RNA sequence: UCGA
């Protein structure tokens, strides 16, 4: 299974929620290319191939693995959509 | 065109599979269960290969 | 009643030209179709 | 049918002693009706039990130890048989091939 | 095309046990029988309870005579052989293999007296009887002695095997398999054409949609309605996404 | 104390091997080891490529001809040819037979550093007036490999066949119990050997504790860590 | 699709009564009825698979 | 003519994941208004059901909810695949439904 | 590989140290797992031969050749005295080493009964709730792959004598081949009429094949209860009574296609075989 | 090709070695005979006998101590020694314990050349007044020898012990196909191994396949024999 | 009209 997912599911009320918050999560890190992680290297979850050991290019695993540190904000109203992509976009390329 | 599939491309295939799965079913779908996501392995054959378990 | 002749293999084509069916043009539909053809009646034996 | 049903038709596998009945008990219906007949009674026998089942299923071997729905499936399976290049005969067969 | 017997081909016998190819074992790990002589398929015998069809276990006692005695056999349906019958047949191939065995210079392996062992105990074969007797009840009975050609160690107890006619079922992977990215789609409307013929993809059952509302995945049936079934710029903005 | 090894030969085909005494059941932990090793990895040949002037395919048929392509190269990878010269990898064998005559494995064109051990192997039967020109094609390797999985490209109407290698028939091993050792309960060792004569059993056996002790000896020195 | 092929019994030269067979059929060997093929089957449950 | 004890399945499948809908008091423990019955409940409720302290347990149910096109948690209960309160936005009638469909291939005997 | 084997040959030999049933294994007067009395003690040959500290002894002195996984002995498991058989440890063990913590394992799981279709499921029911989703999805894997090669170690074939036929079969068949003729014998002496002769023909078919099937499950725990038919219906594997009622005693009186019951019961078995008649009125 | 072996251990006890890649049908090869004979081999440590004061059987309590005859006997089992030399196979340990306390295996008397390796491990508790001494003999075996097929007694009334030679306690070994490149039909050999803490897993696999090879090289001189 |  996904490590951390009893963890995750006691992270919020509905099931759907985390569904949500993850998916929204990956986004961002697909958006900034992993350049917006809340992630350390060694933290940085890694795919292991025959050329080379480098980053997971999954984005919604590292989501999961971001989450799993509760490093992040999640909630309803939390913030203007409006400047939400207004400084998002604007600290990473 | 022409099929050589060089290793490249199978190892590559998997640079963008893995972490992501895809759904399974099983007609009839009744029970919701008629549908599980699974994460796919590149294998020989042209069979799918389906857990013991879940075939119940 | 006239289709495609089973050719998989000379036993496939043998049973093929062999069998009865109650459907087609003059016979019933699936629609209709109840326990009373779909038995086995008493006489049926060395028949069918 | 009816020609069938008018007369007491006997078993195959009834105990042929060389051309007579054998034992006084004797397999044998009407109509459908299985019954136990006197060797007196008996007007009628069917050839071979042969005649009771199609050619794929006469095909099966020991098809009294078998269920109805098997059998079934196994006769209807041989007509989506397909031809092998070395194929071989079986082994054990009811000797109709 | 000359197709070879590939992994996922359906396969029977006649007496109505279907199954397909799952992961053909080198013929090195088989398990064998004392002469080294490995076993072609090896069936799982909990679908024959269920199924009541006692007629492979027959062809397969039949068969393990056969293969021994060398000779075929005729039984019509409804008349035949007997389980006294039959087990005289074995008795014979016993009688004839053991006598192969001895007269090569050999006797009983200890991994067979391993098997009769705990076969005495649960009461497979008369105790007291010397191994001779005791793997002959045990033949004839349709089981014997199998060696895990993995390992090497025999099974703890003994299985039955012999000559069973199996036939290789119509359908076949190398055509019932398909697949589809992005391809045709119907006039009417701009769903994709079902079917391997068309080269179009799967359709989405109404239960299948059930199902998906059931484990509430939004987009993904939202996907299954528009991104990749009939929506117009949909497959397209996606797919030009994806590249 | 030091088991006594003995080995009982028959031809190029049939072989025998005792080792006794040994340790109790340790005659398996051996014996079936090198089993799997000699029915796998033994190296051999069974041809690889065949062609004939009026054959454009594993189908069509060869005047005076009862046997069909595949009929015949059905019996075409069951011919055993060993190769006199260890450096000799590929060969190729001549065949030419007209008239009412049946030919076989012994009828091809001898050449050095080859030799055939069944040549009453059946190849086709011919009748009066048909005339036959066969050639082929025979490569050294290991395992089994497909037709469909090696390609040829030897000319317009080259066919590819299967190539079972595995000089080795059957192997079986059976221990039991030896009077032999300080001791009772055990083991003494008889491994049964059945070749096709491309190898010795001896030969074969040498090969297989061959590859056996070199993979034993991949054990060398592995990175450590400690969780 | 599947092949129709009939594998010539006789040899070179013999005699034959009238409704001896001569040649074979797809599923035919010698004349008997063979759909697949007589194998070593082993009732026992192997590794799950 | 005698009053007897349904099936320990029975009552399973009657209150486990259920919701107290009022107070319950027997053999010294008390469940609280408002508890998610677990199977642990399910059977001590049994139990007191023996011992006959208890013939009756008041749940909140579908029936009596009041949530407008669908229900609540506190109504429905137990997500029975997570074995915890149901999630909210989970469509619980689909799911029904489809746990309804499934044995209707089988019913003959 | 967790049920527990027992044999009558021992029989309840009672002696007065355990040195008589030691020499008594030897001289086999009694079996390694028959239930015996030695000293005041209830115990059997093998409780008392086979004794370990701990559980890799007893898999090392079992899988060296010395023991089977189904025999009752002795052992210790985490600091307790337990008297079971190997394959129970190995089971908890299992469990354990899957979870990673065998303390909540064997704290959960029945070291008593052997383990099939029921138990294993509270076992995995229990285990979700207790533990969590990952935990137990990895368990359910481990229990698949063990279980598995388990399946294949033990080599359960089905032979055509694994359906073995109850001895009192025929005794039962034909008392009620007498009493057909009794209850005939009512309806020619005006007592009954047809259809109250009727009725009583259909249950005494119907008591007949509950004197077959009682016999059938009573031979079967009596005799063999190894025999891998009965372990399929009785862990779950595969099969119910009726089933196996069919493969070894009567397969019972069948149905007209008229919708009522027939009249004259199809007798043998499968393994002995049908009739033209009972094949086709079936 | 070329066979990487690795291994991760931790401590003396538990180690664990992988073989990544092989050729297919190998692993299964070289599991058994590893697993065969790490457990049935590999010479070390085991008490054989135990004497005890004031106890004849080996049932009858003793008074003074806590725990009966039979739970030390087990506690003795699981302890674990070493000899320092070859010379030495066999010696004996003493120990004498008196008034309230705990005995453990460090409590042991020791010996000339013996290094008990378990330092800390529960044997007796002795209440007030315990009276306790015991003798017990050391022997290096191989495999897993029980008290039924060896008597041993030194003292008047002595108790013959199960003798646990085998420093490995428990192995298992794996095999799984892992991928590479094109080809997934590799073999990975996974192998875990306890060991008492006499051994490491690495000297005592080591020794494994010494035992191994040693026993391969037995086909060496054949002496024909034709049937 | 077959496959599940
Ligand atoms: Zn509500």
């Amino acid at each position: 299974a996904e490590p951390g997912i009893d963890k995750l599911f006691g992270m919020v009320d509905s099931k759907y929620r985390l569904t949500v918050v993850v998916a929204k999560r990956a986004q961002q890190l697909l958006r900034h290319r992993f350049k917006n992680t809340v992630l350390e290297p060694e933290e940085r979850p890694k795919m292991r191939t025959l050329e080379g050991l480098y980053d997971d290019p999954n984005a919604v695993t590292w989501a999961m693995k971001e989450l799993l540190t509760g490093r992040l904000f999640f909630g309803e109203n939390l913030v203007p959509e409006d400047r939400l992509q207004k400084e998002m976009e604007r600290l990473y390329p | 065109r022409q099929r050589d599939i060089k290793d490249e491309v199978w190892d590559a295939l998997e640079e963008v599979i893995h972490g992501k799965v895809v759904l399974l079913n099983r007609a009839p779908t009744l029970h919701r269960l008629g549908i599980q996501a699974f994460q796919p392995v590149l294998v020989e054959g042209q069979s799918i290969q389906l857990h013991p378990l879940v075939c119940e | 009643l006239s289709q495609f002749k089973d050719e998989t293999n000379p036993l496939s084509s043998l049973r093929h030209k062999r069998r009865i069916s109650a459907l087609g043009p003059g016979g019933l539909t699936r629609e209709r179709a109840g326990f009373d053809v779909r038995d086995v009646h008493r006489t049926h034996y060395g028949r069918i | 049918a009816s020609e069938e049903d008018r007369y007491t038709i006997a078993q195959a596998n009834t105990p042929l002693e060389g051309d007579r009945i054998a034992t006084d008990r004797v397999v044998a219906r009407r109509r459908g009706e299985p019954v136990i007949v006197a060797p007196e009674e008996v007007e009628f026998m069917d050839v071979s039990p042969k005649q009771v089942f199609s050619l794929n299923t006469n095909l099966i071997p020991f098809l009294e130890h078998d269920d109805a729905n098997r059998a079934l499936m196994g006769s209807n399976m041989q007509t989506q048989a397909v031809p092998l290049i070395r194929a071989q005969a079986p082994v054990v067969m009811t000797g109709l091939e | 095309q000359k197709r070879k017997l590939q992994v996922g081909d359906k396969l029977a016998n006649r007496h109505g046990n279907k199954g397909v190819v799952a992961k053909i074992l080198p013929v090195e790990d088989m398990p064998h029988l004392p002469d080294g002589t490995p076993v072609d398929v090896i069936l799982n015998p909990l679908g024959v309870p269920s199924r009541m069809n006692l007629g492979q276990i027959l062809e397969t006692h039949l068969g393990l005579a056969g293969y021994f005695l060398g000779q075929r056999y005729i039984s019509p349906v409804f008349d035949g052989a007997t389980e006294p019958e039959i087990k005289e047949l074995l008795a014979e191939a016993f009688n004839l293999y053991f006598g192969k065995r001895q007269g090569e210079g050999f006797g009983v392996d200890k991994r067979e007296k391993e098997v009769l062992a705990r076969a005495e105990k649960l009461g497979l074969v008369s105790p007291g009887k010397s191994p001779e007797e005791q793997l002959k009840e045990l033949f004839d009975l349709g089981k014997v002695v199998l060696y895990d050609g993995r390992t090497g160690e025999p099974f703890e107890g003994p299985i039955v095997v012999g000559q069973m006619f199996i036939m290789k079922l119509y359908h076949m992977v190398e055509d019932k398999m398909h697949a589809r990215s992005t391809g045709p789609y119907s006039l009417i409307t701009q769903q994709p054409l079902g079917g391997k013929a068309q080269f179009g993809g799967q359709r989405f059952g109404e239960m299948e949609v059930w199902a998906l509302e059931a484990y509430g995945a939004a987009h993904t049936l939202q996907e299954m309605l528009t991104i990749k079934s009939d929506d117009i710029e949909g497959r397209n903005a996606a797919y030009q996404a994806i590249i | 104390k030091a088991p006594v090894f003995t080995a009982t030969t028959q031809g190029d085909h049939y072989g025998e091997f005792v080792l006794e005494p040994l340790e109790r059941g340790f005659g398996v932990t051996l014996g079936n080891p090198l089993r799997r090793i000699l029915l796998s990895s033994i190296p051999g040949t069974a041809v690889t490529s065949v062609y004939i002037e009026d054959v454009l395919h594993e189908f069509s048929t060869i005047p005076g001809v009862k046997e069909d392509v595949v009929e015949i190269i059905l019996n075409l990878k069951e011919l055993v040819v060993r190769f006199l010269d260890p450096k000799m990898a590929s060969t190729t064998l001549i065949l030419r037979a007209e008239g009412p005559k049946e030919v076989r494995a012994g009828d091809f064109t001898p050449s050095a550093d080859v030799e055939i051990m069944n040549p009453d192997l059946h190849i086709a039967t011919l009748e009066e007036g048909g005339k036959l020109y066969m050639e082929v094609r025979v490569d050294r390797g290991v395992g089994y490999v497909p037709a469909e999985r090696h390609g040829i490209k030897d000319r317009i109407n080259a066919i590819p066949v299967d190539a079972i290698f595995s000089p080795v028939r059957r192997v079986a091993f059976q221990v039991e119990d030896t009077r032999l050792g300080q001791r009772t309960d055990l083991d003494k060792l008889t491994l049964r050997i059945w070749t096709d004569g491309s190898v010795t059993p001896l030969e074969a056996l040498n090969q297989a504790v061959a590859i056996l002790k070199e993979h034993l000896n991949y054990f060398a020195n592995p990175e450590a860590s400690l969780l | 699709g599947t092949a129709f092929d009939q594998r010539p019994r006789v040899r070179v030269g013999q005699r034959v009564k009238k409704g001896d067979l001569l040649a074979d059929g797809p599923a035919s060997e010698e004349g008997f009825l063979a759909l697949g093929q007589n194998v070593l089957v082993a009732i026992m449950p192997f590794d799950g698979y | 003519r005698t009053l007897r004890l349904r099936k320990r399945s029975d009552i399973e499948s009657g209150l486990y994941g259920r919701v107290l809908a009022r107070e319950v008091e027997a053999l010294g423990r008390r469940l609280e208004e408002g508890r998610y019955l677990s199977l642990e409940d399910v059977h001590f409720l049994i139990k007191a059901a023996e011992a006959g302290e208890v013939r009756e347990v008041p749940v909140r149910s579908p029936l009596t909810c009041q949530t407008r096109y669908g229900v609540c948690q506190k109504c429905y209960g137990y997500d029975l695949s997570m074995a915890r309160p149901v999630s909210i936005g989970e469509a619980v009638g689909v799911v029904a439904a489809e746990s309804i469909g499934e044995p209707g291939t089988q019913l003959t005997m | 590989i967790t049920q527990v084997r027992k044999e009558k040959k021992g029989a309840g030999m009672a002696f007065a140290t355990p040195e008589e049933a030691l020499a008594a294994y030897e001289r086999g007067e009694v079996a390694l797992n028959a239930p015996i009395v030695v000293a005041g003690r209830e115990t059997s040959v093998g409780r008392l031969k086979f004794v370990f500290a701990n559980p890799d002894e007893a898999l090392l002195a079992v899988a060296h050749g010395l023991l089977d996984l189904q025999d009752v002995v002795t052992v210790r498991y985490l600091g307790r005295r337990l008297e079971t058989s190997p394959g129970r440890i190995l089971f908890a063990r299992i469990v354990g080493e899957a979870v990673g913590d065998e303390k909540v394992a064997q704290e959960l799981i029945q070291m008593d009964v052997p383990q099939e279709k029921n138990s294993l499921k509270d076992l995995v029911y229990q285990a979700f709730l207790r533990l969590g989703m990952e935990k137990t999805a990895r368990l359910l894997d481990a229990l698949k792959y063990y279980g598995f090669t388990l399946s294949t170690t033990s080599g359960i074939t089905i032979g055509i004598d694994d359906a073995v036929i109850p001895e009192e079969k025929q005794r039962y068949l034909e008392e009620a081949d007498r009493k057909l003729r009794q209850i005939e014998q009512a309806y020619e002496m005006g007592f009954l009429t047809d259809r109250e002769r009727y009725d009583q023909v259909i249950q005494l078919w119907t008591e007949t094949t509950e004197k077959v099937t009682q016999a059938v499950f009573k031979n079967f725990e009596e005799n063999y209860p190894f025999n891998p038919l009965y372990v399929m219906a009785q862990s779950g594997a595969r099969g119910n009574p009726q089933q196996i009622r069919q493969l070894c005693g009567m397969r019972g009186l069948m149905q007209k296609p008229s919708g009522e019951t027939f009249e004259v019961p199809v007798r043998s078995s499968f393994r002995e075989g049908l009739t033209v008649l009972e094949y086709f009125i079936s």
